[PDB]
């Protein structure tokens, strides 16, 4: 998210760049009913509630380099070989030791 | 050189500005060592 | 072997308890208060993130 | 063993080899730093002093 | 044959292609001397400067 | 990245073999005997298009 | 004073009072254009 | 301070850390410069604040803004009979107009737990106590977020933005919000190109209600061809709308 608020896809190389958390938007679906013991049930659903942010793991199903060949990975500055497996969390590449 | 009432203490010692320095930090804003701070409380509570 | 996946999910579990008992605080004081509750407002999203 | 200057676990380079490339490397430091307003009397800009 | 002189060496080296390694450790990165250097305020001791 | 321009060993030009070399191995020819097509009899001068690696190749395959 | 974008790769002139950013692109990341300054290196 | 000469700037070395006379040598003072220190070579508030910045998923720098501001606010006291919720939001509101990217007063209190009344009259307490101010909102402030809502391309903000901005400048629109300029642009450019917005999508955007939407674009209505760039491609005419 820009200073401004516009939400932008955010590239592995431009989180290492800006020092940026390589995250994706995580919502869910509530459901919320109300009770007062007026023989009347409100059930209100607050559909796709943002709750947080995951870190996503580079060259995952849910990166953004997903499926994309290695020509596709060259144009986004991106080294084909590059096997990912990590996260960039501030622009670090941290690896999670099993 | 020791004296049962001198474990009493009667008067509080303040260490020299060499012992507790100020440090400077975030420009000209002087961070008072641990010391002063205690100082400080030290002080307050011995006036009132 | 706790792979990323296992650890993270060790982690969520966690920091989403926190949140669902971040709500519950939330909604506690307002249902006290007598005053229904906003479902946004009350969650906090910096705890997973 | 050809002068000595090889023993020990030591190596004897061949300098026109080393002249030609043999083994040169590129090293790369990167150096960050950010500014930052915090503190409404204190703010820090880029500029040549 | 010796390099300074010419000469044959009576023994016959073993010589031949070998896959060599330059390793990130450098001495210019190791080297550094200290004379009367910036001691430090508080302990009026030696600190890099 | 790119081919030396000298052999490390002895000096001898080799930065006018790699594209050659190339060639010739689209040719059929077996990589000894391209290196001698080249004119690479010393084996330390076979061992620098040998054991080359072009990656100034794929460095190219990124927008200035 | 000026800086390449990283997305387009325009040169524009940039203040230093004024925010860095693409003027066209919109993009966010500048680098610094080459000094015109004469450097020399040894072909050692 | 060298003792053959009075009032000498010292020269400040970084080799021991010392002061010396600028033409002498002499060193005054043995290592006291502390060259490695000198050259680079209330809560439940904050927390808040933080909660609503991630509720946008607005960036941390507008964040260490509204927190700066809740500081001062907070050290003036000239308005300590309002909530800290309230106060947290006004500040958050100021700095998001501050940096560049302003936001609508329906947009924080969706976020915030207050309703637009407060987080208006703690927005103008804050702009008295502070002794600042802030610059007045144009209606382009609005033009890339409310159209990266929307799924519309780039071209069609564009176009939206320009013709709202033309519109304020013919003074077609004299006195109504930006936001329901903003919102009409949005719907002539959406309706005009191909991926095509009602005014209902548009209103819960930009929060503004469908009749405020119509109104302010009823007043543009007739003025719609020259308002849009002179290049700007579409498949359903500029010179027939609803
Ligand atoms: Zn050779
Ligand atoms: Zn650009
Ligand atoms: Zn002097």
């Amino acid at each position: 998210w820009e200073r401004d608020g516009a939400p932008s896809p955010m590239m592995p190389n431009e989180a290492r760049l800006r020092n940026l958390t390589y995250s994706a938007p995580l919502y869910v679906d509530i459901t919320k009913t109300v009770i007062k013991e007026g023989e009347e049930q409100l059930q209100t659903q607050h559909q796709k509630t943002f709750i947080g942010k995951i870190p996503i793991m580079l060259r995952s199903t849910y990166c953004l380099l997903n499926g994309l060949t290695d020509r596709d990975l060259c144009e986004l500055n991106e080294c084909p070989l590059d096997p990912g497996g990590y996260f960039i969390i501030n622009g670090s590449e941290k690896v999670l030791i099993a | 050189y020791a004296r049962p009432e001198w474990m009493i203490v009667t008067v509080l010692p303040v260490p020299p500005l060499s012992v507790r320095p100020a440090v400077v930090m975030q420009g000209s804003a002087r961070n008072q060592d641990d010391l002063t701070h205690k100082l400080a409380d030290i002080v307050k509570i011995n006036n009132q | 072997l706790d792979l990323a996946g296992p650890l993270l999910a060790f982690l969520f579990r966690g920091m989403f308890k926190n949140l669902l008992k971040e709500v519950r605080i939330y909604a506690q004081k307002f249902i006290d208060r007598g005053k229904d509750f906003n479902l946004e407002l009350a969650i906090k999203t910096r705890i997973i993130s | 063993s050809y002068t000595g200057y090889n023993q020990e676990d030591s190596v004897i380079m061949n300098r026109s080899a080393v002249d030609r490339g043999f083994f040169r490397s590129v090293f790369y430091r990167s150096y960050k730093e950010q500014e930052s307003k915090k503190g409404f009397d204190q703010e820090e800009v880029f500029e040549k002093p | 044959y010796n390099g300074f002189t010419g000469r044959k060496i009576t023994s016959q080296i073993f010589i031949g292609p070998t896959y060599y390694q330059r390793l990130k450790h450098m001495v210019d990165d190791k080297i550094h001397s200290r004379a009367r250097g910036p001691i430090q305020i508080l302990n009026r001791q030696p600190m890099e400067g | 990245m790119i081919i030396p321009v000298r052999c490390f060993t002895c000096g001898k030009i080799v930065g006018n073999k790699w594209e050659a070399y190339l060639g010739l191995l689209q040719a059929e020819y077996t990589e000894g005997d391209a290196l001698d097509a080249l004119g690479l009899k010393r084996y330390c001068c076979r061992r620098m298009l040998l054991a080359h690696v072009d990656l100034i190749e794929k460095l190219l395959n990124y927008a200035p | 004073m000026i800086y390449i974008c990283g997305e387009c790769h325009t040169e524009n002139e940039i203040k230093s009072r004024d925010p860095i950013r693409c003027r066209e692109c919109g993009y966010r990341i500048m680098y610094k254009k080459r000094t015109k300054r004469l450097v020399v290196f040894d072909a050692r | 301070t060298c003792p053959n000469h009075p009032d000498a700037i010292l020269v400040e070395d970084y080799r021991a850390g010392d002061m010396i006379c600028p033409e002498c040598g002499l060193v005054v003072g043995d290592r006291v410069i502390d060259v490695g220190s000198e050259w680079r070579t209330m809560m439940n508030a904050f927390k808040e604040i933080t909660t609503m910045a991630d509720r946008i998923n607005l960036p941390r720098n507008i964040v260490d803004r509204t927190n700066n501001l809740f500081k001062q606010v907070y050290e003036q006291k000239s308005l300590k009979g309002r909530a800290n919720d309230a106060i947290a939001s006004a500040c958050l509101y100021i700095a998001c107009r501050q940096e560049g990217v302003p936001r609508t007063f329906k947009e924080i209190c969706a976020v915030s737990r207050i309703s637009k009344k407060e987080i208006g009259r703690c927005f103008k307490l804050i702009l008295k106590a502070l002794e600042t101010s802030v610059d007045l909102i144009t209606t382009g402030d609005f033009m890339s977020r409310f159209c990266s809502n929307l799924c519309l391309p780039k071209q069609v903000q564009m176009a939206a933005t320009h013709i709202a901005r033309k519109a304020v400048e013919l003074d077609l629109v004299p006195g109504r919000s930006p936001i329901s300029v903003a919102a009409a642009a949005i719907y002539m450019a959406s309706q005009a190109s191909a991926e095509k917005r009602t005014q209902k999508e548009i209103g819960d955007i930009a929060g503004v209600a469908d009749v405020t939407i119509r109104q302010s674009y009823r007043l543009i209505y007739p003025r719609a061809p020259d308002l849009f760039p002179t290049d700007f491609k579409f498949d359903t005419p500029v010179d027939k709308l609803p």
